[PDB]
């Protein structure tokens, strides 16, 4: 015993409200489909060790994750069946195609890619080496 | 364990004894800390 | 990315946020020592709304917990998440303002709201954008509705653009367990009306009989009153910190909802609770939501909502849903109760839809009305003042502070013209 | 060449656009992360994709358009979505604060100080492009920063660009169902900006593709993903005959020869028939005779509007997909045999037709079925008469008493803008009437 | 290569540089007995400033340590790093002074003045380029003010193109240790201002303040206390002795800092002071640096800047950093209470920034500034002079060693010019 | 063949040569060591390398440069850094008592007595060069070494050298931020000097290349190594055609004889254009025409100022990389149809154009990413007076008051030098409102 806040009288707690250090269970707990990170194991780390570096892309540096740097939620609901969010359902079945394209009516450019050439001026010029005729 | 105990203290401080009892928090921390620092300053160490 | 900070007064203020900061706590998932253990990142984006950090993943809330007694700031670190609350934001006084208004405004309270101002400035000057001020105090108490009072027209001298929020535990109308309650109710009533931009009432009793007919609990003890509130304390401001359909911020859910300055009382609600007996027996869906909120047994004010018409009503939607049946049923809420409503605005119900539930909660809402039928919750402190003041009693304890008379004949004349804009719109 | 802007304001524009975008990137063979697997090189040149993408010289193409919004909750998930590695960093424009509501907020204290950047991306837009055709402005009538920031960005790109081409994919307010109390104010005094900013204004009431979907396409509950597909097919089907080859092509330059009379009646329509599930046309043709039957019914319109009181004037049919003209004629020739769809006096043609040779590719996952052809019409009505006189009529309503105006006083505003917003709304209502 | 020599008159300087000299022994690291033990190299590059080097790689300390009475050198013998001070760098004198001036001034120290200047003489050529010279003493002792200021004299005509720092220790406002205070305090402080080219003060009164409030230490000792000067007094030689982007050493820190002559009255502070109870609950990042030195309660002189206006400010930084965030938050605090810096000189800010933080730290800040706000710490003294000299009161203890009447007049008539010469500023 | 000797005086003119020149040692093959290996030459006479480093015998290039301040902390530093081989013991100037943001020790006897071992320095310098181009300048107006000494130092070149091109790469005082309080009188004093005895002057100002950072990089933690990496790129861009193969290359003469009109308007502008992450690399194509309308902005300044009030005077185009010269022509036509972009009556064609076909390098954990295509523009306009016009009323706010006047007069110097350091800036102020108008 080294010191306990007198608990509580039972006329205190109620049968809504209790909030633990949620353990959850392996995996199937969430609406989120995962386990739960596992956390610093020791606070002595947080306190007495910090290593003094503004890293280079955050407004300040006690917002960490200002542009979410360093969250990794694009990832995330590719390992989940159904997307958290109602905007992963826009891009999320493309990788299995319905249809294959067709490729033959297009708006292919022929006038600007064929009559134009580099640079070579050879109209004056000898044919050279290499100059196969049909 | 420490730390959460010397977190539980009174807000403000008027007795003598919560007094005496905060000053023995501290200087439990300061031979915890001391014993950490000598351990964490190089990588090997003898015994 | 959008700062909130969360202002206190007396005892009821601590005992509220207190569980504010175990339902926050847990929906993002913190430990009690300050370090995230959620599950997923939705959670550890919008981290800052309500937080600040630290290194090594060290969350502390930004909370300024302020009363007159050093009695009960150690009773809020004796809770379970009392470990995360800061000592510098612990302004105390040392005497107690023991139910009255005098010394909790002008005596006691006028020279520790020097400090508290200088916490409040310091904190709202290490960010990059407040959006308001939220604040949790009693109408009823001394140190809640004196200094509170004096704390919120003091803030908006300086800033004079945002948006607060009082969440006010106004007096119940039966049980009174203080005799002098009319005059601090009065007495703040006065100030909240010409500073205040939103008003959310909330009732005791009013609490005690969700607990009895909508939960049925035996014994139902304060942390269940406390933990309802707080989760529409959460509901409110839900959209701002999880992205959704169609989101809804503090600023949007008052110029949807105010047309007039004097007229800015609301009474909030919450609509998915239900008992342990007869939780299997009903599936879960918007229909049962929407029935759920538009019946005067969900609400947490003291007032029948039969007896007034709503001017206008916000809603805000957490979790997946469609919302097609969303529109269809506010539709038809508003075809049902025509006579509930007033017939000089065409549409009065907002609708906002986040994506993310609470925890141990799938799909979770949240309403926040203004009604026609506050007034009645006026009218009575009303009488109750003209009535005990009219034989001159309790006068020694608001007049030897310094105080004067005119003052409560200025709060009786503030209440007949704010009650009768109100009764025209009937 | 033939290069197009699109301008998404609001989160309204900004999940429209992210349906209307997967529908590019998919209708091309482009990756989600902007790769080309089969580039210029391989299988001939193409230049299909330049109406949308610019290629870089490293393959990584990146699209042609502006998100803008003034709260950064809708940008800062595709900022981390699917489509994460298409756009450049710079056309995602995010500002602090929340134009919340209000005509205000958007056009007098926030739109005067973010517009600079948007008009400095949308210029090197303009200097990336060498072939502009025109705009195509996403924003909602409703909002606040879909009303303010994007009308006060219309008065500034008129006197920039000078005479362009202007096409509106506006959201309209319905008539019964609404979200906020305030509709009425911004869908009005935004109207009495874009009388002038403006060239076409096409209507998109969400209702209406509710009851779309819930009696054509067969799908109970659906979602906002259910609707900006929709859209997105609407819009694409729109500039279909520019990025490829049909019969009769189409630019956006005749749209407005074409479906504009007056400079002050310039309000058309829209509508899509062959919206129907893989159930209900599994075992039933859809020919081209029927599918032009099938637009002109109330019972498809995108709109709610009844035509039967309305003088339809100036309409036009760009047709996609597998079609022969003749049977197009054959169409026409069919439906102004018919006395319940009644064409004004002194219009005798009011039709245009364009063809395209391509079938509409179907998004997985979406209920469109994949149908030969798509007929998309934009027709041109005096009836919307109708719908601006309810608006005007709740505006007297609850004007009457000065509701609201406390709040839309103080921010840069006054009653003056109040009080001539509503004598616009009647001379547009009087325009429309003389006509019809 | 630029070293600098250090003096210490009286138990009161001698007390502070005993932890002035165990702060420096440790963050240059050399042991108790007198060898380096560090383990970096950058700890050895410039250590003649402090440490001229002797037989067997000891480290001897370039100090003078002079005293009226033996008494107080067998505790600093007796010290922790005791050991490693030369021992012939003593000089004491048989009869103590005890609170007055002619002892230290005329009788005994005038005496003793021709061995305090002949160490300081073969201390001052045996060093390459000297910088100048360093004393600590006490205005309100007897052989500090009375003898360590005929230094100032002596040293002033011997190198008259050296800087003159004095960290000089002003009487408290409210109780004072010694009644005859003000005498010994004002008849040195009038001198002081023709021989010296810098000043600051340190009162132990607002020290408490700080080791009571803001570190919440449980029996603030002097030791606490002197620890707490000597932050500062190793804060202001930083780049002295280390590296950085952008250097400052005394000279740098005194044409930047006072305009006029007469002005050389500075008043510092000290930036990372957090309650061990509060530790985990902030990081000392940027803004909680820069913000800690603009504060009140954080100053070590008893005069509230508020009252007064600020001339010139500086910031010496530590720690591996750079300058947009900085010269943002200089500017941010220049910008917001601009009614707190006067006009008609338009930038009034200075920043150094070395990168090697204290042990234990990592990022370090050290304020100096001159205020109008010094005025009200000779206000209170020239009034006790002038209450005290009327009555004729203590006269009798100084002029029987032969001092002259109107001297007195002469000092309160220069220090009366000093009173009408900082008030036009503000 | 075309030797430039460079001289960094003050701290600043140190930090920024330590950067400079560790990017002149990558951009060809020379080690921190000072050698450069078999394996990255060309196999004869590259002629290269001989811009800035010179040839021992013993396969050693030392660089043509000094390193000259009066406090040992930056210098002795470089002595201890990763390159204390490269730069030789003698190249180095110490001194003792810095200067200490103060020009009253520009004229005294500790101010007299160091100028002679430079001037020896640069006189055997100079002596190995048989194809001396001129000298660039590296120092600070704000401080008091990079300020006093450096007048002196270029008052005696100007006696010594004769008629030679001279161009400073100096740090202006920022508009809002400063550092030091006596920086005004130490610039104004100091810019007296830089008129009779300087060709041309290329201003820097630390928050305008902050902001550009910010703006276009998304970094925060712009220390001076960020910064000096972006002078070096401009420096290193504009010596690119003594080095490197062009279509069109451009000599330093024929810089300064197409920039500067008269002997009193030689004060360009600097820009450089594709400043780009390596993350926005990928997705914004760096073509001819969207590189050299990125110049033009004012947002892009690396001065804090406005030209669109102001008026263009003369132009310096300085291509790098693949350029192909109908895209400058095309873009230059393009860049004549803005009205935004006004030119002065007296300058009918207002351009100069460069070509250079060694592409940019690139520093390892550096800035920028591998751009093939780089634009740096050198823009004389008379809009680079208002920096004057607020420098003068600044100076003007501070005097006639005596302020910070008793250490500048009694340190040997005179009090009537300040007098007409407002006089003859009144007469550039003057100068550069009747050639705009
Ligand atoms: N069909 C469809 N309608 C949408 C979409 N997003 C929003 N809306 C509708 O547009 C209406 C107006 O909302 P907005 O224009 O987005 O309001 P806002 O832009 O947020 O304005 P502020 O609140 O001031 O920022 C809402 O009532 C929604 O019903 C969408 O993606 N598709
Ligand atoms: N861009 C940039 N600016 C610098 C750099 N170093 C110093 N400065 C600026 O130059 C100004 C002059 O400061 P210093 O260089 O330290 O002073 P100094 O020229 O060495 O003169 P002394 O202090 O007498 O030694 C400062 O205000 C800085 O803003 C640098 O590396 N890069
Ligand atoms: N709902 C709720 N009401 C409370 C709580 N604590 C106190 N109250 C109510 O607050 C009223 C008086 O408040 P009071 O004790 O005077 O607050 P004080 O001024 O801070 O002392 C009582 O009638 C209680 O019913 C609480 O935790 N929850
Ligand atoms: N802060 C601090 N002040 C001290 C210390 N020792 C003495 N003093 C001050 O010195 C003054 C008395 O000095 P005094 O004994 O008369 O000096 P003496 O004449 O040389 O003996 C007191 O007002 C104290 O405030 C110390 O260790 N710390
Ligand atoms: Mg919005
Ligand atoms: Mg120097």
């Amino acid at each position: 015993l080294r010191g306990k806040p007198r608990p509580l009288p039972i006329s205190a707690l109620s049968a809504f409200s209790y909030i633990p250090p949620r353990r959850q269970d392996p995996k199937e707990h969430s609406y989120y489909y995962r386990q739960g990170w596992t956390g610093i194991i020791s606070l002595y780390d947080c306190v007495f060790k910090r290593d003094p570096g503004y890293n280079q892309k955050l407004h300040r540096d006690d917002r960490e994750h200002a542009k979410s740097l360093g969250l990794r939620i694009n990832e995330e609901e590719c390992e989940r069946p159904v997307g958290v969010l109602s905007s992963s359902v826009y891009g999320r079945r493309i990788d299995q195609p319905v249809e294959p394209l067709n490729r033959d009516h297009g708006r292919a450019g022929h006038v600007k890619a064929d009559f134009y050439r580099k640079n070579d001026i050879t109209s004056i010029k000898a044919p050279g080496f290499g100059h196969i005729s049909p | 364990e420490v730390h959460k105990e010397f977190q539980s203290l009174s807000v403000f401080i008027d007795s003598i004894p919560k007094k005496i009892r905060k000053q023995k928090l501290e200087e439990e921390m300061k031979q915890l800390e001391h014993d950490i620092g000598v351990l964490e300053k190089h990588k090997v160490i003898y015994i | 990315m959008r700062e909130i900070v969360h202002l206190q007064a007396g005892q009821c203020g601590n005992q509220i946020g207190a569980k504010f900061w175990e339902v926050i706590s847990d929906e993002h998932g913190i430990d009690p020592t300050g370090t995230y253990h959620g599950d997923s990142d939705l959670q550890l984006e919008r981290i800052n709304v309500y937080y600040n950090e630290a290194t090594g993943g060290k969350y502390v809330p930004r909370a300024v917990l302020v009363d007159l007694e050093p009695g009960t700031m150690d009773s809020v670190r004796s809770g379970p998440f009392g470990q995360i609350f800061r000592p510098d934001n612990f302004v105390f006084g040392q005497s107690g303002a023991g139910n009255n208004w005098a010394k909790g405004h002008y005596t006691e309270g006028a020279e520790l709201v020097d400090s508290v101002l200088d916490v409040v400035r310091k904190e709202a000057e290490s960010c990059d954008c407040l959006q308001g001020f939220q604040l949790t105090h009693s109408l009823g108490g001394g140190t809640g509705s004196g200094m509170g009072t004096l704390l919120i027209s003091k803030i908006r001298e300086e800033y004079p653009d945002r948006i607060m929020n009082t969440f006010s535990v106004v007096p119940s109308p039966k049980v009174s367990d203080t005799v002098v309650e009319p005059y601090n109710a009065t007495l703040s009533v006065h100030q909240l009306v010409e500073n205040t931009d939103e008003t959310y009432c909330i009732d005791n009793e009013a609490l005690y009989d969700i607990c009895f007919r909508t939960l049925k609990l035996t014994t139902p003890t304060y942390g269940d009153l406390n933990h309802l509130v707080s989760a529409t304390m959460s509901g409110v401001t839900t959209c701002l910190r999880f992205p959704g359909q169609l989101n809804a911020d503090l600023r949007k859910l008052a110029v949807n909802m105010v047309p007039f300055p004097r007229l800015h009382f609301f009474m909030p609600g919450f609509a998915p609770l239900t008992s342990r007996g007869s939780q299997q027996y009903r599936a879960l869906t918007v229909p049962e939501l929407t029935q759920q909120m538009f019946d005067a047994k969900n609400m947490m004010a003291a007032c029948d909502p039969r007896h007034g018409r709503y001017l206008t009503v916000a809603a805000v939607f957490r979790g997946r849903m469609s919302m097609k049946e969303v529109d269809e049923q506010m539709l038809n809420v508003q075809n049902k109760n025509s006579s509930y409503f007033v017939e000089w605005i065409p549409n009065n119900v907002k609708t906002a839809v986040c994506d993310i539930p609470p925890r141990g909660l799938k799909m979770s809402a949240t309403f926040i009305g203004n009604s026609t039928a506050i007034q009645e919750l006026f009218k009575r402190i009303s009488e109750q003042f003209t009535a005990m003041f009219r034989r001159k009693a309790f006068l020694h304890w608001y007049t030897g502070e310094g105080m004067d008379e005119m003052e409560f004949t200025e709060a009786e004349s503030n209440m007949n013209d704010l009650v009768s804009e109100y009764q025209q719109y009937q | 060449m033939r290069e197009c802007i699109s301008i998404h304001v609001g989160q309204a524009g900004v999940q429209i656009g992210n349906a209307c975008w997967e529908l590019y990137c998919l209708e091309h063979g482009i990756q989600p992360d902007g790769q080309m697997p089969s580039d210029k090189t391989i299988g001939g040149g193409d230049d299909s994709f330049n109406t949308f993408f610019s290629e870089t010289g490293a393959g990584k193409h990146v699209p042609r358009a502006v998100f803008v919004d003034l709260e950064p909750t809708v940008v800062d998930e595709v900022r981390t979505g699917t489509y994460r590695q298409l756009f450049h960093p710079e056309q995602l424009i995010t500002g602090k604060e929340d134009a919340a509501n209000n005509y205000a907020r958007g056009h007098y204290t926030i739109g005067k100080e973010i517009v600079d950047l948007v008009l400095d991306r949308i210029r090197k837009l303009a200097d990336l492009c060498t072939g502009l055709q025109g705009f195509l402005i996403f924003h909602s009538f409703g909002g606040g920063t879909g009303s303010g920031f994007a009308s006060l960005l219309m008065e500034r790109l008129s006197v920039d660009y000078g005479k362009k081409s202007k096409l509106e994919f506006a959201i309209y307010p319905a008539p019964q169902v609404s979200t906020a109390v305030v509709e009425p104010y911004n869908s009005i005094l935004t109207t009495h900006t874009t009388l002038e900013h403006s060239d076409c204004a096409f209507m998109v009431d969400n209702e209406a593709i509710y009851d779309i979907c819930r009696r054509n396409l067969d799908i109970e509950r659906p979602t906002y993903t259910n609707l900006n597909r929709l859209i997105g097919q609407i819009v694409s089907s729109i500039t279909a005959s520019l990025r490829f080859d049909g019969a009769l092509n189409v630019d956006l330059t005749e749209f407005q020869t074409n479906l504009v009379p007056y400079p002050r009646i310039h309000f058309p329509l829209a509508t899509y028939a062959p919206v129907i599930s893989a159930e209900k046309a599994y075992h039933e043709q859809l020919s081209v005779a029927e599918i032009t039957n099938a637009c002109f019914e109330p019972a498809n319109q995108m709109v709610k509007c009844d035509p039967r009181h309305g003088k339809y004037m100036a309409c036009c049919m760009l047709y996609r997909g597998d079609v022969v003209p003749k049977d197009v004629n054959a169409a026409i020739a069919t439906i102004k045999t018919k006395r319940t769809i009644q064409f004004v006096d002194w219009c005798p043609t009011g039709f245009k037709v364009g063809i395209n040779y391509q079938p509409p590719t179907v998004v997985p996952g979406g209920d469109l079925a994949k149908v030969q052809r798509a007929v998309c019409m934009l027709s041109n009505t005096t009836a919307i008469a109708e719908a601006w006189a309810r608006l005007d009529h709740k505006l007297d309503l609850m004007y009457a008493k000065r509701a609201f105006v406390h709040w839309y006083v103080g921010e840069g505003m006054e009653e003056g803008e109040f009080s001539e917003a509503r004598e616009d709304l009647a001379a547009l209502e009087k325009d429309y009437e003389e006509v019809g």
